[PDB]
RNA sequence: AGCUAAAUAUUGGCGAGAGACCGAUAGCGAACAAGUAGAGUGAUCGAAAGAUGAAAAGAACUUUGAAAAGAGAGUUAAAUAGUACGUGAAAUUGCUGAAAGGGAAGCAUUGGAAAUCAGUCUUACCUGGGUGAGAUCAGUAGUGCGAGACUAUGCAC
RNA sequence: UUUCAAUGGCCCGUCUUGAAACACGGACCAAGGAGUCUAGCAUCUAUGCGAGUGUUUGGGUGAUGAAAACCCAUCCGCGAAAUGAAAGUGAAUGCAGGUGGGAACGCCCUUGUGGCGUGCACCAUCGACCGACCCGGAAUGGAAGGGUUUGAGU
RNA sequence: GAGAAGCUCAGACGAGUAGGCAGGCGUGGAGGUUUGUGACGAAGCCUUGGGCGUGAGCCUGGGUCGAACAGCCUCUAGUG
RNA sequence: AAACUUUCAGCAACGGAUCUCUUGGCUCUCGCAUCGAUGAAGAACGCAGCGAAAUGCGAUACGUAAUGUGAAUUG
């Protein structure tokens, strides 16, 4: 029973948790697999860049709107103003985001 | 039979460091000799503190050293400060004065700022050469009870100590027994 | 040191693959060095032994004996050599098996396939 | 030197890494104990062994 | 330049190839290094620490070889660090006098003259012919 | 016995680098080489550095 | 490791340290922290007062990003600027004053603990305490509010 | 190595090891709640205790004043060159007959006594 | 109303490489003809069991016996390896030897008796005594300036 | 070592106030046989770094041989601020204060368990400062003035 | 010098269940080290022989046997 | 005095511990995607010179064709 110093215990181990324990013994194996897939992909699409160019967008909320990060794809207006048709954009590695707009 | 009651039988102090650091052993070797072959309470003080655990040897910052050696009635103007422990930096002290400090360890930032201000940093063996009995030295200690555990020690009814809680907020020990509107307060 | 991911240094696997080898695999496992004269003549270090090959025993109690290989008992990894026997209780002579690695071939039972094996192995006729 | 750096100069191949400082500047403590600056202020040596 | 001799002893006092320690008799320790005449595990007798140290080894078929460490400028050059002087074909009186002169009268390891003479004495006693009793 | 016993042990990167620095410094000390069993009695110099 | 464990010392001691009278039975006062109001009350009321009951309002679907506002005191303001900027302005007389944008250092409000040196500085922040603003203005500097 | 006294020469056998073959002779501290041996009733066996420890000067010494140092090869015997009057060589059981002869010879050259010669 | 790769899962199956794992009462139930033998109407339940030797060289032949076998022999490095086979513990048993014994035995202390074990001494080192032969020793000469150690050419015979 | 004599010696384990018990388990021997590992928490210790700290979610040398070693970016966790149910507000009168004891050091005595001056740590204590609460209090804001109080604060 | 983890001088003291702590003994496996042991006999086992330790235990003679095994510093656990 | 009983030792039994071994297990990782009305998985009965259990096979029956190897199989 409870008689020692410290926090009252909280451990969520009343289900059959040992049935669903996930170990990470394959962590270096997964890392090697993923690197080999990147090397295989790079040689296949060469000389195209392995990563497509992405837009720069401001993250939402006051916690992150001071920062800048990669977004999903360029807006239709952005492609229009840069003289790139939306059907041509994908053929040369330019992603199109029909959802994002320029406020 | 003999009627002897034995309370303070075994001494409760450390006779050597628990550390296995070979260089700490060399410093103990130096100060075992100095505390034995001199009549100086300073050298016995250094030897005793060289044994102490980490929690019993709190750090001190260069701000505290600068404040303690610059009191209005100080005369601790050009004397070496000595602590058996780590000397940390206080980045809040924008301008560091010229200080002479002897310490077990200096933080990289503390050491750089002491030197840049024209001061000096010594190890305890360098201190032994300069002041073999600790004459004209300021022996200092950090705050022993600043560590977290002393917020909790002695917790009990009306003791105003901190509870051990997994999280802080309402719903975490701020209810019955902690306010008058919930049975009683503490 | 081995480096191939397809090579196993497991003692358990190597022993299983040796003692469980099929008949045709055991033929290569039962190889003998060629003699010095034969090595130079055919540019070949060693060959799988064969019935009707001429050997001399190089190790063991029968070291220095010579004779034809009368049979290649592959189930036991053993060679039976002519006139290399021992006496049973009742006077009958029982052949004594010798490991292929413990003999050297002094004359080959050359034939069409053996000749093809020498050229394939980089040797000469 | 580019791998490990020094106590005051960052390692080129280890970002923000400096070699550690020791807690004793001169580890020849036998020399220090028998140095002039120490031997000239100690008390008289005292007996290493004493008669019963 | 120098790594401290006190520091070296701290590293190797309980871990080195030349220390033979046994738990018997309550923990005995023997030191086998070539530049340790006393054969006892202690900082002052260990040649691995001291700048000046001596060892007395047996020289086949007679005599002993005196081993000494050269000047500490060679501390980082093991090929030039050890000096091996063969004191052989001398009598016992001649041999002990030379060891005392080379180690003591030079002021090299005056604390190790007695032990070195004793060690040379024992080696010389071991090399004498055996009066085998049929 | 279970597979989710803790097999791997984390050490702080700076302590790991401290350990390697100590180990490299020890390799420069002929007494420690001899103590660790290396037959280095005849080598010309420690550290031992050969041409590229 | 197991070799240094107390279990190794109790081999041959029959009760393994758990007593002959009271023993090491299965849960003799219940499981987990059950009973804080009844047979564990003397512990809960002594070491975890406030545990039972409700206090305050619920807030459904709390999202912490609009509440984000870490704070920095005045005594840390000059530490947010690079060493070269400190040397150029701190303690000098210059026509321009340095700008300390506290938001790009990860702070949403500037609080007033501590003191400032007597050099002008422009503090760009979302929020500022009253006493923090007074001390900035006394040092000759200003607070300019940003979003 | 002078006047070696043993406080006790009996070995401290485990209680009831004389009555049950399953109970080995090697000493065990009795922990029974009724144990007459633990309570030291008169006429029961003695228990080992620190008072029986022998003089620190003569502890570990064989009757001849020497202490039996185990040797596995010639170089082990050479360890006892200077310690001729304090250590005797005990040759290990698993040393071959050939190596044993070389060890006996080396000890004789150094004047090291061998406990198990022959 | 609808489709869609990848990054994700994988105690089944197939193939492969490993291990600070277990080592025949362990490790899968199963290292072996094991989901076998065997049980139960049935659903189901479910074992035990590895090791002669390098090689059978697995004991010819003679003899006693109805035979099984024994005894001689033989093979082997070994039969103190004979298939009832590596090593071969304990409980338990036979024979031989020793000893003790009036309704338990065992243990402790102390000695007697009998049996049995160790001293290897006076070796080393030093000096004296007897004879013996021998490249002969202290100070020196010379070959890093002052002092000290060492080897080496000679003299000191 | 065995045995004899003299003297002593009850059957161990267990629950129990109390076991030699007419309390229970135990015919014998071998081998097996019971505080572990994991998610936490707490104290204590060691080590690294320190107003910071944490390379192993990931990515790279990498292909050779690579479950290791080694390297590398942005986040994020914990810490650097509290308080309040909350909206909110948010830490220097002063040498970051005063008082008492006090480590270490220095100076005077005159041989005492001394006097004098600084005073680290820690504890007790009087204040100040921040939040809550209770006040008066000259549409919105709560500035100066207060309080026996209150907070896991400064 | 006297493993400064050393050396040396002195005084007082010694019941212990439940329980607490320390220092040790022994076992499987891992890293390091020991011109480590071993078919001229490893390991194991028997013993009417010897030695060491207060003890856990350890070393050794003789017998048996046949292929591996140990000391020291560390790591570790399905460790008595 | 024997017999008898008891203890110890040698030898002989009984039994199968111990030690050493290990084509087995366990665990981890890597790789792969392929059952069936064109009759699967499973079941039964048969097939070899001398073969009952296992492997294999199906009246073309420890197999036929085809390809590779190249002298065995073996009690
Ligand atoms: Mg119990
Ligand atoms: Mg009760
Ligand atoms: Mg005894
Ligand atoms: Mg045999
Ligand atoms: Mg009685
Ligand atoms: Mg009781
Ligand atoms: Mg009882
Ligand atoms: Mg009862
Ligand atoms: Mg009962
Ligand atoms: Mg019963
Ligand atoms: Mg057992
Ligand atoms: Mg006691
Ligand atoms: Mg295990
Ligand atoms: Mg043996
Ligand atoms: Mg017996
Ligand atoms: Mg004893
Ligand atoms: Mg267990």
């Amino acid at each position: 029973a409870i008689h020692v110093k410290g926090q009252l215990p909280n451990a969520h181990f009343h289900k059959d948790w040992q049935r669903y324990v996930k170990t990470w013994f394959n962590q270096p194996g997964r890392k090697l697999r993923r690197r080999q897939a990147r090397q295989t992909k790079a040689a296949k699409i060469a000389p195209r860049p392995v990563e497509a160019i992405r837009p720069a967008v401001k993250p939402p909320t006051i916690r992150y709107n001071m920062k800048v990060r990669a977004g999903r794809g360029f807006t239709l207006e952005e492609l229009k103003a840069a003289g790139v048709s939306r059907r041509v954009a994908s053929t040369i590695g330019i992603p199109v985001d029909h959802r994002r707009r320029n406020r | 039979g003999i009627d002897i009651e034995r309370h303070h039988v075994r001494k409760s102090q450390r006779s050597k460091p628990a550390s296995e650091n070979v260089y700490l052993k060399l410093l103990v070797k130096l100060y075992r000799f100095l505390a034995r072959r001199t009549d100086s309470r300073f050298n016995k003080a250094i030897l005793k503190r060289l044994f102490q655990s980490k929690t019993n040897r709190p750090p001190i910052s260069i701000s505290k050293i600068a404040a303690l050696t610059s009191r209005k009635s100080a005369s601790l103007e050009g004397k070496t400060t000595v602590i058996v422990g780590t000397v940390t930096d206080d980045e809040r002290l924008l301008t560091v004065p010229k200080l002479s400090v002897a310490a077990l360890r200096f933080t990289k930032s503390a050491r750089a700022r002491i030197l840049k201000a024209g001061g000096e940093v010594l190890t305890l063996d360098q201190l032994a050469l300069r002041a073999p009995t600790g004459s004209n030295t300021v022996l200092l200690r950090g705050k022993k009870h600043a560590r977290e555990a002393y917020r909790h020690f002695g917790f009990g009814p009306h003791k105003h100590k901190a509870p051990y809680v997994r999280s802080e907020g309402r719903k975490f020990e701020r209810a019955r027994g902690r306010r008058k509107s919930r049975a009683f307060k503490v | 040191m081995k480096f191939s991911r397809d090579v196993t240094s497991s003692r358990r696997k190597q022993r299983k693959a040796h003692f469980g080898a099929p008949s045709s695999v055991r033929r290569v496992l039962m190889s003998a060095p060629l003699s010095k004269e034969l090595r130079e003549q055919y540019k070949i270090r060693s060959l799988p032994v064969r019935r009707d090959d001429q050997i001399t025993v190089i190790r063991g109690s029968n070291k220095g004996r010579e004779g034809k290989i009368t049979s290649v008992y592959r189930k036991k990894f053993l060679l039976l050599i002519e006139r290399v026997t021992r006496e049973k209780a009742n006077g009958a002579s029982a052949p004594v098996g010798i490991d292929a690695s413990k003999v050297v071939i002094t004359k080959l039972h050359l034939d069409k396939d053996r000749k093809d094996l020498i050229v394939r192995k980089g040797g000469k006729v | 030197d580019s791998v490990f750096g020094s106590t005051t100069e960052a390692a080129q191949l280890k970002k923000n890494y400096f070699l550690p400082e020791n807690i004793i500047s001169n580890a020849d403590v036998t020399r220090l104990i028998n140095s002039d600056e120490i031997q000239s202020i100690v008390k008289a040596a005292g007996p290493s062994r004493v008669k019963r | 330049m120098s790594v401290s001799n006190d520091l070296i002893w701290q590293v190797i006092r309980d871990n080195n190839r030349f220390l033979v320690k046994r738990p018997e008799f309550g923990g005995i320790q023997f030191n086998r290094e070539p530049v340790n005449v006393s054969g006892k595990n202690a900082q002052r007798f260990s040649g691995l620490c001291n700048d000046k140290a001596v060892g007395v080894q047996a020289n086949s078929p007679r005599g002993v070889v005196l081993i000494t460490k050269t000047n500490p400028k060679n501390a980082q050059k093991p090929a030039k660090l050890f000096r091996k002087d063969v004191i052989a074909n001398a009598s016992s009186r001649k041999t002990y006098k030379s060891i005392a002169g080379r180690i003591g009268r030079t002021g090299y390891r005056d604390d190790l003259v007695k032990v070195s003479v004793a060690r040379a004495s024992a080696i010389l006693s071991s090399q004498r012919p055996k009066k085998t009793v049929a | 016995t279970k597979t989710w016993r803790k097999w791997h042990v984390k050490v702080n990167q700076n302590e790991k680098r401290y350990a390697i620095s100590s180990a490299v410094a020890a390799s420069g000390v002929p007494s420690l080489l001899l103590a660790r069993g290396h037959r280095i009695e005849e080598i010309p110099e420690v550290p031992l550095v050969v041409d590229d | 490791p197991t070799h240094t464990s107390k279990t190794r010392k109790l081999r041959g001691h029959v009760s393994a340290g758990h007593g002959r009278i009271g023993k090491h039975r299965k849960h003799p006062g219940g499981r987990g922290k059950a009973g804080g109001l009844q047979h564990l009350r003397s512990h809960f009321d002594k070491y975890h007062p406030g545990y039972f009951g409700k206090v305050g309002m619920r807030r459904f679907h709390l999202m912490k990003n609009p509440l984000w506002r870490p704070t920095v005191n005045l005594d840390r303001l000059w530490t947010l600027v690079p060493n070269e900027t400190r040397e150029k302005y701190l303690g000098k007389n210059t026509e321009v004053a340095p700008v300390i944008n506290v938001l790009q250092s990860g702070y949403g409000k500037v609080l007033g603990k501590g003191r400032l040196p007597d050099t002008p500085v422009i503090i760009q922040t979302r929020y500022v305490s009253r006493r923090a603003e007074e001390k900035i203005k006394q040092a000759g500097g200003v607070v300019e509010l940003i979003a | 190595a002078v006047n070696i006294i043993k406080k006790r020469t009996k070995p401290f056998k485990r209680h009831q090891s004389d009555r049950f073959k399953r109970v080995g002779e090697s000493w065990r501290k009795p922990r029974g709640i009724d144990s007459c041996v633990r309570r030291r009733f008169r006429g029961t066996i003695s228990m080992p205790k620190i008072g029986y420890g022998n003089n620190k000067k003569t502890r570990y010494c064989m009757p001849n004043g020497l202490k039996a140092f185990l040797v596995r090869n010639v170089s082990d015997v050479e360890l006892l060159l200077m310690h001729n009057k304090t250590y005797a060589a005990e040759i290990a059981g698993n040393v071959s007959a050939r190596k044993r002869v070389e060890i006996v010879e080396k000890a004789r050259a150094l004047g090291v006594k061998v406990t198990n010669a022959g």
